[PDB]
């Protein structure tokens, strides 16, 4: 009802539409600062009349963190398995470190292009492949 | 004794400057705080605990500087 | 230089023991004392 | 006894024997070359080598063991003769390399065995077993 | 002076021995490897700390290992 | 030759390779659709 | 026991390569303390700053060793 | 291709191929095996163009070198093609041209997006752009460029140029190599360096000037404006445009072969002053300055014997100096500076980087191109760039001087020669030194710490200053009194002073000042001696490191080790940076220190007792109020008055064309504090740390087969005094221009 009551809609808020009258050109669009104005009324602002944005969870400003978190989770989930499964063939190549440093490209490309189902194969290998290793498998140094 | 009279404005000291190296001008700025001469203002709060605690009297604070040479020795 | 407190005297004195004599004597018995037997 | 040899050819130099070669020690180096070359100075510069007998005074025995490494490795009939001693301001000399005339790198008999521990690496005692002692877990 | 120390898992390669610049180690005879022979530390009062000896070591960590102690001029190297 | 292929396939040219496709496809996408704060 | 081509584990604790799997390459005759030669295919620490890579044998011996294959 | 000459190449020595592009690390044996660890990577970037670490081959390596000189002036043609095509399409020369003295000179203009468009401010006529501080227009203005087209032809033959260096380096590597006799005549490189390369250049750009740039601007200056002058080669059709503007020329060149060389007076002058129109240098003294150099040049390349007997020998005059005090002199010289390329290279180095810093302080005192000293910007900015590179270049000599005694230097052939001696005696040398910068640091920084401490006890009088106790530079005055009494004297044809810095006219041009006496007191007295100290400790630490780095008493076989080693070990109370390559990484940040005080007392000199605007009245108002004399004697005083003070328009350049500057300046912050990590660390914690982080991948199987290794301890201080300077240089270059951009 009267939660955030230090911020007011930056439509509310008397300082942010006195700046969004003169926001700046952004690209070659003499409209961007206008789109933007109207864009970026939206969410709150402060007394200064800069958005904040909320990041408390909350499915109203779900766009303010929780998608942007999702789509990097997946796209870097894709990075770090294509690159994972590209070092592990790599590994029974009789030469891998040369593989390593001179790519082997199509090889890269097939690991990269199969990477849309990350998730999937993640815990597929999880439940009974090689995600984990057991600890006295793995070299340690002395305690 | 002068700075319970008026914590608000009157800044506390530490203690006087003795330095041969000063010159007239060095002198003048430190003769600050209401003092006869050249002189630190204190930075510490010490001022304040002495008087929350209820020390009243330059002869207060002596007596305990004496009690703690004591106690050191 | 100068002090409307008490025994202002004192640091008249005292400045310079406390920054020469002190100083000189601590620093002279130490080194003698650094380069001792041999 | 008496170090023989001749001087080498050298004009001189900044970086020889200092005040040390006389209140504390000096070192030696002999050897003999087949003609009259010129060599590196472990103190800078070059010098010359006479064919025959070399005697020369170094500082530092680390010097004089540059040399000889140097007499070994960098000439074509390689000088390998070469002898380092000790000299004391009493005029004391004390033969060090080779030690037993022959080069340490290789094994030779009546040597005996020093420092050698007969456990491993990872198997010497924790500190915290010997301590309040004047020992380190390498030395018991 | 620094202490020099050898251990079984000498493989008697003479490496140490000829990258030391100070003559502080020999080669002795033994019966603990192929090469029948093992690293020792005579001269220990010329040593330095240059650890080359070390970096000259083939087998996984070192057999022969040296600890920096008690200062003097021989250590220190110094030419003064 | 191969060799060619095998310099393109090198790592630092695979990499700038890489780094300036995701570089043109983040400033078209600035380009196109700016300030982009946050999701609607 | 172990013979060429054993796959086997390090025990040796300040090895470089405790946890870690190399095959063995020969086993020298009995007197000496540590004859198992295993290789490895990562190399350890040896070599002088700024050098390539390191030494990828060592030996040890069979009390140090884990058996695998 | 012999015509009798003493060329020998071999037809076919490298077959070309791209096989070897496919295998990284083909000239180092080492990484030939691929790699292992990650260090490999790193020392595949360092030896890249260590040739004599790849082959022990001389002819081969010198024919290394000549492709590799090939492929950077090539490169260097396509920088300058670039810079041409963008003064061409990209920048305001004719908007400019047309009225220099209310636009200012912008080019590189940039792409509106994310809001980077707010760097393209207005510089005039509707132009909207960066404002360029290289002064391009103005050398083009001096070169006579009228026409954009021009600008984008030279361009075109840049680019043909560099296309030409290029297959050069490729013909001379893989077709025509030459062999290792070609290259070891020296006497005849000589020759044609000087009357080939030097003269014949200057020889050339004299008549240019003589025909493009002196007319051209002769009308230029006198209001004509751009687009009404003839084209440059009308002249050249035309001779009585060319006598219109010089009756000299009506006589045609009659006079130049029958020794009447004084008929030429009408365009060969001698006025020595500054243009009163655009405050630079008469195009026609520097034509005249061409012609004579040119001269000069061309009768120096014939002085070395080649084919024809006549000639002098290096080897000869070499070996004929000699004196009781340094034995056999310089033989030995010849041999050396013949068989070793690293020598060459120092010497080259050492005396190209004080050429440089030359360049900058009598560029910065006598502007040659017009418009320049009126622009501040620029002038700064040329100057602290050639300061930097004459720093570096004098740094690399060092390091080529320690890589040629560890390398090249053959005791054999060093019987008591110069440098013999020189290593003979480094211990009094190095003392001396040692002696000399604790002297000067005493006797400059000290004198500063005295005047800040007694300006700080209320004591002004008890100061190092002109007002109290003076340090008068009697020496410099004297100098400059009689440079200003030269001109009718001592200076009978000149004109006027070689330049109005050591008195005379406060020459101005517009509404600001191009040139005025530079007066000189305690305070320039004071920084000149910082100058001094500060060169003083740099040269220190780089002669130490060249005479140490055979031998030394604490490593007699320093030179085994090699040039670029960390140490030998914690022994002998520890041994870092022994190495002749860590003597280069401190002598490095030596340089960067010295470098800096001087662009820092360049700029605050300038723009308190020199730069400013003048009232019509004749007084002059400098730009920061005289204040070099009572502020710039005490640390304070470089604090508050200087940089606290000037770094103002740096910080509030946000929401400007100048935005670009306090971020640059933040970063160039941020990448010094980022080198420190690098400088007061060691590589043992950080190989712990990537052990640990290598079991964590081990815990996922995501283990590279190349092995994470720590940055080695040379490489970890190459990083940290890279990103040192790195840092240091781009803040101060975003101040400076910033500043110097917010001064008007
Ligand atoms: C650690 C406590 C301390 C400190 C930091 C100071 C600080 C100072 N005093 Mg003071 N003083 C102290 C205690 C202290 N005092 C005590 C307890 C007395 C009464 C006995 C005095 C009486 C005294 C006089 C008469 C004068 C000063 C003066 C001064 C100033 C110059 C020092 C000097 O010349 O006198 C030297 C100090 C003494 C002779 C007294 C001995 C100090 C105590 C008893 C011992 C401190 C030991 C302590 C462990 C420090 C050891 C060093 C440490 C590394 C272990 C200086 C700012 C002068 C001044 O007024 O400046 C303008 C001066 O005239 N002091
Ligand atoms: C990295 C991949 C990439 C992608 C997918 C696009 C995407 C697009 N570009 Mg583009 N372009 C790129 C790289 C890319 N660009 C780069 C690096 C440059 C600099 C040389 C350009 C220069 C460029 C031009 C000149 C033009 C486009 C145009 C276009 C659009 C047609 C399209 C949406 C067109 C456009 O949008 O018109 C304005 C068009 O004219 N781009
Ligand atoms: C000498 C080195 C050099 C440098 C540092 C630059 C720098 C720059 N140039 Mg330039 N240029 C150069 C040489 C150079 N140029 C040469 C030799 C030519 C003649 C062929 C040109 C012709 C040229 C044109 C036609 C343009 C630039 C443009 C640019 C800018 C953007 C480049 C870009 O994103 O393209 C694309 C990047 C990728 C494909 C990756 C940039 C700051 C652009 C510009 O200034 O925009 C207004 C542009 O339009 N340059
Ligand atoms: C008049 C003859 C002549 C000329 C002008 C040059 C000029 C040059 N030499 Mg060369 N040289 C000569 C004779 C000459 N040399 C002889 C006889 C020998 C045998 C002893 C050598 C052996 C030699 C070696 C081993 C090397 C050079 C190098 C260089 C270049 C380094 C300087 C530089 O970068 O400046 C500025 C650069 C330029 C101005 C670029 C222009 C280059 C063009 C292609 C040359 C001049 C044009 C040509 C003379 C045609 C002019 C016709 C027309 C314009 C009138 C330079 C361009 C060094 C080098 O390669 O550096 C890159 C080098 O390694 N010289
Ligand atoms: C490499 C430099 C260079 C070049 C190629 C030229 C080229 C030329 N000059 Mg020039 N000249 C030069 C240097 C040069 N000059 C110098 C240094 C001087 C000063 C002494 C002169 C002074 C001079 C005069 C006085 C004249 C020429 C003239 C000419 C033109 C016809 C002369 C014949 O040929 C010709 C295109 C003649 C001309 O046609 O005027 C344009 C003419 O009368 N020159
Ligand atoms: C004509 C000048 C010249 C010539 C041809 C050489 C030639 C050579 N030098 Mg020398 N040197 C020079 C100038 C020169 N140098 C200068 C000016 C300095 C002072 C810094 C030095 C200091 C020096 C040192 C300390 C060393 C050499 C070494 C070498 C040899 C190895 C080359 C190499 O390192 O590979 C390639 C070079 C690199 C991989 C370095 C790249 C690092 C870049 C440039 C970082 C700089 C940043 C950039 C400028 C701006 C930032 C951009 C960024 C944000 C992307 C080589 C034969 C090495 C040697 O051992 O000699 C045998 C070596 O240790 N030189
Ligand atoms: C402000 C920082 C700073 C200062 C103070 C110094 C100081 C010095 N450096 Mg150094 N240096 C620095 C940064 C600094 N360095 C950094 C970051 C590096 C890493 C690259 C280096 C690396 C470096 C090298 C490689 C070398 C030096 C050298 C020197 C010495 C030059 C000789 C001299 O000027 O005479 C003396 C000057 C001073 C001592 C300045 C202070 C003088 C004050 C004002 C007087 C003090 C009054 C009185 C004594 C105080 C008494 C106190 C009281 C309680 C008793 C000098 C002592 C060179 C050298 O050794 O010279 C031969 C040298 O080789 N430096
Ligand atoms: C403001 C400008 C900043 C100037 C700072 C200059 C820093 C000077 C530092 C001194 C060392 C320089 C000599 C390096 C040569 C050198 O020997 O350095 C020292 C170091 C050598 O390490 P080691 O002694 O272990 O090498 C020995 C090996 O050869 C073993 O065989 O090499 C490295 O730093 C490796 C890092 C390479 C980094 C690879 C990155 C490649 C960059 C690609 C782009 C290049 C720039 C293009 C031009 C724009
Ligand atoms: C306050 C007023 C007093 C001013 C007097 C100042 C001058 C007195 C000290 C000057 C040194 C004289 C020695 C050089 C005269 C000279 O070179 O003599 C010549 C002599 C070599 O000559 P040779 O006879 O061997 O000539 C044969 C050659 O062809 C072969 O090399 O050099 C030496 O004796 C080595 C000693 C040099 C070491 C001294 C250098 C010290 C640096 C001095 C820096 C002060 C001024 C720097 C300004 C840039
Ligand atoms: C017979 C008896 C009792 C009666 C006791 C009576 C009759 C009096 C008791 C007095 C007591 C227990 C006094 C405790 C005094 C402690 C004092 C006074 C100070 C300590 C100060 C210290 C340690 C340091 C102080 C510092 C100094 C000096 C300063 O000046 C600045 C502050 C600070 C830096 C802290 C009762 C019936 C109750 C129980 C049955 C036995
Ligand atoms: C949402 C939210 C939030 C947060 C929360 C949290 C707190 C979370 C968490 C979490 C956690 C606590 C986690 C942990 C974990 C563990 C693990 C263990 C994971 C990982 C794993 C793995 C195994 C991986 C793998 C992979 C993949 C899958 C891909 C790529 C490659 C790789 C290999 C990396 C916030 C507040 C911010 C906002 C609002 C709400």
């Amino acid at each position: 009802a009267d939660d955030f009551a230090n911020l007011t809609p930056c439509s509310e808020n008397p300082a942010y539409l006195a700046k969004s009258k003169n926001f700046l050109n952004t690209t070659n669009d003499p409209n961007s600062g206008k789109i933007r104005a109207e864009r970026y009324a939206s969410a709150l602002c402060g007394p200064e009349g800069y958005p904040h944005l909320i990041v408390d969870g909350r499915f109203t400003h779900a766009g303010d963190f929780l998608i942007p978190s999702i789509l990097f989770l997946y796209i870097a989930g894709w990075i770090g398995w294509v690159g994972r499964s590209y070092l592990i063939e790599i590994r029974e190549s009789k030469n891998p470190e040369m593989q390593e440093v001179v790519i082997n490209v199509p090889l890269a490309i097939k690991k990269m292009l199969g990477g849309f189902l990350w998730p999937l194969a993640a815990v597929g290998e999880y439940t009974s492949g090689k995600l984990v290793m057991k600890d006295s498998e793995i070299p340690t140094s002395p305690r | 004794e002068q700075w319970i009279k008026d914590p608000l404005n009157i800044r506390p000291i530490a203690h006087a400057i003795w330095d041969p190296h000063f010159g007239e001008g060095a002198v003048n700025a430190f003769t600050q705080a209401g003092a006869s001469n050249p002189v630190n203002i204190a930075y510490s709060g010490v001022y304040h605990w002495f008087y929350t605690i209820g020390m009243t009297t330059n002869q207060e604070l002596y007596s305990g500087a004496v009690f703690l040479l004591v106690l050191a020795s | 230089m100068d002090g409307s407190y008490a025994a202002s005297y004192l640091p008249w004195i005292l400045i310079p023991m406390v920054g020469w004599l002190f100083p000189a004597v601590t620093m002279g018995l130490l080194f003698i004392h650094i380069e001792s037997e041999g | 006894t008496e170090l023989s040899g001749q001087p080498p050819k050298f004009g001189g130099s900044t970086g020889g024997l200092l005040s040390k070669a006389n209140r504390e020690e000096k070192y030696a180096i002999t050897w003999t070359s087949a003609s009259e070359q010129v060599f590196e100075m472990p103190t800078g510069g070059a010098a010359i080598m006479n064919e025959g007998e070399n005697l020369l005074y170094l500082a530092r025995k680390e010097q004089c063991l540059a040399l000889g490494t140097q007499l070994r490795t960098k000439f074509k009939p390689k000088i390998q003769d070469y002898k380092i001693y000790r000299v004391y301001p009493s005029g004391e000399v004390q033969y060090l390399h080779p030690a037993d005339g022959v080069f340490p790198e290789k094994v030779n008999e009546g040597r005996e065995a020093q420092g050698t521990k007969t456990r491993r690496i990872g198997q010497n005692p924790e500190p915290v077993t010997i301590k309040f002692s004047g020992k380190a877990p390498y030395e018991v | 002076s620094h202490s020099v120390k050898i251990y079984d898992t000498c493989i008697g390669c003479t490496q140490c021995v000829r990258a030391c610049p100070l003559d502080v180690l020999e080669m002795v005879p033994w019966d603990g490897c192929k090469a029948a022979q093992i690293a020792s530390s005579p001269r220990t009062e010329d040593c330095v700390g240059c650890k080359r000896c070390e970096t000259a070591c083939p087998t996984d960590f070192l057999s022969i290992r040296v600890y920096l102690g008690a200062e003097t001029t021989r250590s220190m190297g110094l030419a003064y | 030759m191969d060799g060619l292929k095998s310099f393109l396939s090198t790592a630092p040219v695979m990499i700038m390779a890489l780094l300036t496709f995701t570089a043109g496809i983040l400033i078209e996408f600035n380009r196109f659709y700016p300030d982009l704060l946050f999701h609607p | 026991a172990l013979n060429r081509g054993d796959k086997v584990r390090i025990k040796r604790t300040e090895s470089y390569w405790y946890g870690d799997v190399g095959t063995v390459a020969s086993v020298e005759k009995s007197g000496i303390l540590y004859p198992v030669i295993v290789r490895f295919d990562r190399v350890n620490y040896n070599g002088f700053s700024g050098s390539a890579s390191g030494v990828n044998t060592n030996n040890f011996a069979e009390n140090e060793l884990e058996l695998v294959q | 291709r012999e015509a009798k000459a003493k060329v020998s190449v071999d037809n076919n020595p490298v077959p070309t191929s791209f096989e070897k592009w496919g295998k990284p690390g083909h000239f180092d044996r080492t990484l030939a095996r691929g790699p292992k660890t990650t260090t490999w990577i790193w020392n595949l970037h360092a030896n890249a163009h260590d040739f004599d670490s790849q082959t022990s081959d001389l002819e081969d390596v010198s024919r290394k070198i000549f492709s590799a000189h090939f492929g950077h002036l090539a490169v260097v043609f396509v920088w300058l093609s670039g810079m041409y095509f963008h003064g061409a399409k990209f920048s305001n020369y004719e908007g400019w041209l047309a009225d220099p003295t209310h636009i200012k000179p912008s080019a590189q203009v940039v792409w509106p997006i994310v809001g980077q468009g707010i760097l393209n401010g207005d510089v005039g006529g509707g132009f909207h752009g960066i404002q360029i501080t290289s002064g391009l227009f103005y050398l083009w203005r001096a070169s006579g460029f009228t026409d954009s087209y021009q600008l984008y032809c030279t361009a075109i033959g840049g680019l043909v140029m560099a296309a030409l260096m290029l297959f050069a380096g490729w013909f001379h590597y893989h077709v025509k190599a030459p062999k290792l006799e070609w290259f070891q005549n020296v006497e005849s490189m000589m020759n044609h360096h000087l009357a080939g390369l030097l003269g014949l250049g200057s020889l050339g750009w004299a008549g240019h000037q003589i025909h493009v740039s002196m007319p051209i601007n002769k009308l230029l200056d006198a209001g004509v404006a751009p687009k009404d002058i003839p084209l440059p080669h009308e002249f050249i059709l035309e001779p009585s445009k060319m006598a219109e503007l010089y009756p000299s020329f009506a006589q045609g060149l009659t006079p130049f072969f029958t020794l009447n060389w004084g008929v030429y007076s009408d365009f060969l002058t001698f006025k020595g002053g500054l243009n009163p129109v655009t405050g630079g240098l008469w195009l026609s003294d520097t034509a005249h300055h061409h012609l004579a150099i040119a001269v000069l040049f061309i009768i120096a390349g014939h002085m070395y014997r080649t084919n024809w007997g006549i000639g002098h020998s290096m080897k000869e005059i070499l070996e004929a100096h000699k004196g009781p005090f340094t034995g056999e002199g310089h033989k030995g010289l010849y041999e050396i500076l013949t068989t070793s390329w690293h020598a060459q290279l120092a010497i080259n180095l050492a005396l190209l980087g004080s050429l440089t810093i030359i360049v900058a302080q009598h560029m910065y005192a006598m502007p040659p191109y017009p418009y320049q000293a009126i622009d501040y910007a620029t002038q700064l900015s040329l100057f602290t760039h050639h300061m930097w590179i004459g720093g570096f270049l004098i740094v690399g000599a060092g390091a080529h001087g320690a890589i040629f005694m560890v390398r090249d230097y053959d005791p054999a052939k060093n019987v008591n020669n110069l440098l013999d001696r020189m290593l003979r005696h480094r211990d009094a040398i190095i003392s001396h030194l040692n002696w000399v910068c604790i002297f000067l640091g005493f006797h400059s920084f000290g004198l500063y710490i005295h005047n800040d401490t007694m300006r700080a006890l209320g004591r002004p009088q008890d100061m190092f200053s002109d007002t109290a106790i003076q340090l008068q530079p009697i020496f410099a005055q004297w100098v400059q009194h009689l440079h200003t009494l030269a001109p009718g004297a001592t200076a009978p044809n000149a004109l006027a002073t070689a330049s109005y810095a050591f008195g005379g006219e406060t020459i101005a041009v517009a509404g600001k000042v191009a040139m005025m006496p530079i007066t000189l007191g305690t305070a320039d007295f004071m920084v000149h001696h910082i100058h001094a100290f500060t060169i003083h400790v740099t040269a220190l630490i780089l002669l130490k490191g060249v005479l140490y780095a055979r031998s030394s008493r604490l490593v007699p076989d320093k030179a085994n080790l090699g040039f670029r080693f960390p140490c030998d070990g914690p022994g002998r109370g520890g041994t870092c940076q022994v190495s002749g390559w860590d003597h280069v990484f401190l002598g490095l940040f030596w340089m960067y220190n010295s470098l800096s005080i001087v662009i820092f007392h360049f700029s605050w000199k300038m723009q308190s007792d020199v730069w400013g605007t003048v009232s019509p009245d004749g007084s002059v108002t400098h730009v920061t109020l005289g204040n070099f004399a009572q502020s710039a004697i005490t640390i304070n005083g470089w604090l508050r008055d200087f940089l606290w003070a000037q770094a103002a328009n740096v910080i509030n350049s946000y929401g400007s064309a100048l935005s670009a500057y306090g971020i640059m300046f933040l970063a160039g912050h941020f990448v010094f504090a980022f080198s420190l990590m690098f400088l007061f660390s060691g590589r043992g914690y950080w190989q712990e740390l990537i052990e640990s982080i290598v079991w964590a991948h081990n815990k996922l199987n995501v283990a590279p087969a190349i092995q994470p290794r720590a940055l080695s301890i040379i490489q970890g201080r190459a990083v940290g005094v890279a990103h040192y300077l790195l840092g240091g240089i781009v803040t101060t270059w975003a101040f400076f221009l910033a500043r110097s951009l917010s001064i008007g």
